């Protein structure tokens, strides 16, 4: 039994693209007719957008998607690699739940990260997360994602509620669809920070907006198992897990801690790895990817 | 000035520490713009000359009441997650004196072009012949990249560290700490 020469997952958790707008506070349960927020140039020729100059909120808007199956690949060649995979995700799961993960999934969305220079420098950034089943809510929560640090993970009652939806999810046993909205309070005409192109700014027809991969890499920064430090705080979940402003990869194969080890130990020769290290490499099997020789 | 704050840079993924210290002088200018005074000076300990670095952490220099008063305003709202804080204290004795300059440069000639052409109303030619594209000088000095609010532009301010002096004279700071005339301790 070895692994298989090919093996791919669909992503988990897909987010859409963040649309930007533009208003200002106490209009924030008004929000439905704010103008978006204008991409122009301006002298080289660059792109940037701004605020307009009686609005202080920058409101941005998207939609999640938690889906669930994680453990299946969506190619595989070998079958008795794919059912001791999926027998060794199915002993994860009856050991725990998603909890952890969604825990930390739900902290990501409580906290404005997606926002990501969009949130610094804010005097007030205020989170809603809306569950809906049918066409219409079925449930809301509320968050002051100043009051979520960026650095620990709490505990919270409504928190708890949006990460038991959230594991629900993610074990298959609903279809989970929020709608993601965020009010940051910058002031009147600042700028704001949109996605850039291969200077240009990322655009939805006619407004300004962010990348979908750019708000899947802030929602997935839950790593906080990596052995060289933990002061620093979470990253994104990475096979050989590294950030690209730095230029440093943590988990590295030198150590026996980055992904592919792990699974290798873990699925062929039998040897789990600490509970840290199996929420770690199951954040990467619904982080999804291409995996294989 | 009696007393010292260091604030470091938390060391940081989500951005390099260079738009860091980007947003925080920016913040540091609009908080001296808010106190006004011109008795409050900056530097920048970790100075590296060989690579032109900043390195990680900030001093400001002021009395007492100025740095308690300046820890408890907005001007650290919003940023306090991502730099860690010090304690206002004296500065050692003894220490060499140096200064904080901003040395900008004519390196865009377009500008020099429209003064002169805006001055003396002469032609573009007359303007190209007069100074040519030469006139653009380098520099080898640490930068801060800051945007501006109103009228929004973003520019790069080259940072120069003067000659370690043995004692330090009397002179006013602008709003973005740099000196006038007025030394901070060096340690």
């Amino acid at each position: 039994l070895s692994t298989a020469s090919v093996l791919a997952f669909e992503r988990k958790l897909d987010p859409s693209d963040a649309l930007m707008s533009a208003g200002a506070w106490a209009q924030r349960d008004a929000s439905q007719e704010w103008p978006a927020v204008t991409v122009r140039e301006k002298s080289q020729t660059v792109d940037v957008a701004n605020l307009p100059s009686d609005a202080d909120t920058l409101k941005v808007r998207f939609t999640l998607r938690v889906l669930g199956g994680a453990g299946t690949p969506s190619a595989c060649n070998d079958a008795a690699y794919r059912d001791k995979l999926l027998q060794t995700v199915a002993t994860y799961v009856n050991e725990q739940g998603f909890a952890e993960l969604a825990r930390r999934y739900a902290h990501n969305l409580a906290n404005a990260r997606f926002l990501w220079r969009n949130r610094v420098g804010a005097e007030a950034v205020e989170v809603r997360i809306n569950h809906i089943r049918q066409g219409e809510v079925a449930r809301t929560w509320r968050f002051d994602a100043l009051a979520i640090g960026l650095r620990d993970f709490k505990a919270d009652a409504e928190l708890d509620a949006l990460a038991e939806l959230i594991a629900s999810g993610l074990s298959g046993s609903g279809h989970v669809l929020l709608e993601v909205v965020a009010f940051a309070r910058i002031g009147d005409g600042q700028e704001v920070f949109p996605s850039q192109e291969l200077k240009t700014l990322y655009s939805v027809r006619d407004a300004a907006a962010i990348h979908s991969q750019k708000i899947g890499n802030a929602l997935r920064t839950i790593d906080t198992w990596y052995p060289d430090e933990d002061g620093l705080g979470p990253i994104a979940v990475e096979p050989y897990g590294s950030v690209t402003s730095q230029g440093k990869a943590y988990r590295q194969p030198k150590q026996k801690l980055d992904f592919y080890t792990l699974l290798d130990n873990w699925v062929l020769r039998d040897e789990a790895p600490a509970v840290e290290q199996q929420h770690y490499v199951i954040a990467n099997l619904i982080r999804g990817g291409v995996f294989g020789e | 000035m009696d007393h010292y704050l260091d604030i470091r840079l938390r060391p940081d993924p989500e951005f390099p520490p260079a738009q860091l210290m980007s947003v925080l002088f920016g913040k540091l200018h609009q908080a001296l713009v808010a106190q006004g005074g011109d008795r409050i000076g900056v530097s920048f300990p970790d100075l590296d000359e060989s690579r032109s670095r900043l390195g990680e952490r900030l001093r400001i220099h002021a009395s007492a009441d100025d740095l308690r008063a300046l820890l408890a305003r907005p001007w650290l709202e919003g940023l306090r997650d991502h730099l860690q804080f010090g304690e206002p204290a004296v500065v050692p004795h003894p220490t060499p004196y140096r200064q904080v300059s901003r040395v900008q440069a004519k390196s865009n000639p377009e500008r020099l072009r429209r003064r002169l052409m805006r001055r003396h109303d002469l032609s573009e030619e007359e303007a190209r012949k007069r100074i040519p594209d030469t006139v653009a000088r380098t520099l080898d000095l640490p930068f801060v990249t800051l945007r501006s609010q109103s009228t929004g532009q973003h520019f790069r301010l080259f940072i120069r560290h003067g000659p370690l002096q043995a004692t330090a004279e009397e002179g006013g700071f602008t709003c973005y700490g740099l000196s006038k005339g007025g030394f901070v301790p060096w340690f």
